[PDB]
């Protein structure tokens, strides 16, 4: 809501369509998901050899 | 072995047990009446070995990011129910750290190893 929903010309002669946001916005959005993934990996490696329900 | 039941457990307990059952029937594979049947529970047990084993001892060294060295030992290996357990601890601290508390505990482990089941520790 702070930045509601452009043409970018990287040299050459043709401008390409894009969303208003840079890709740094996308990476910052994935910043929380990467923390979730790190937490899940740590929790799944510390348990590891749990033999329940066919070693799930 | 019988696992301790809960407040609201009603029927047969969990664990492993043995019983003998004598019945009267025309054939073995067809039917067992309640009137013609006697059931008795029998316990298979083990008792303490007569020869004591080695003295239990343990040692660890922890160096942080000069070590801290901990040694622990017991007086004997085989104990009887209701008898005290004496543990001797010896700590040497060459570090600049300070041990605040010493926690000593006796813990039980139970392995349910028929289905794929986690081990019980307490």
């Amino acid at each position: 809501v702070v930045d509601p929903p452009r043409t970018l010309d990287p040299e050459k002669a043709r401008g390409v369509l894009k969303c208003d946001i840079s890709d740094l916005s996308l990476i910052c959005s994935l910043g929380y998901s990467i923390l979730l993934m790190v937490t899940c990996t740590v929790y799944a490696i510390k348990t590891r050899g749990v033999p329940e329900t066919f070693n799930e | 072995v019988t696992l301790q039941p809960g407040p609201e457990d009603t029927g047969k307990a969990c664990g492993v047990d043995y019983e003998v059952k004598a019945f009267c029937a025309e054939n073995l594979e067809e039917k067992i009446h309640k009137r013609n049947s006697v059931r008795l529970v029998i316990e298979k047990v083990q008792y303490a070995p007569e020869r004591p084993g080695p003295q239990p001892t343990a040692e660890t060294t922890r160096q942080f990011l000069k070590p801290l060295h901990l040694e622990a030992s017991l007086d004997k290996e085989i104990y009887y129910h209701g008898e005290p357990i004496s543990v001797n601890v010896h700590v040497t601290n060459n570090t600049n750290k300070t041990v605040k508390k010493i926690k000593i505990s006796v813990r039980q482990y139970a392995d349910i190893c028929l289905f794929n089941t986690a081990q019980y520790k307490c």
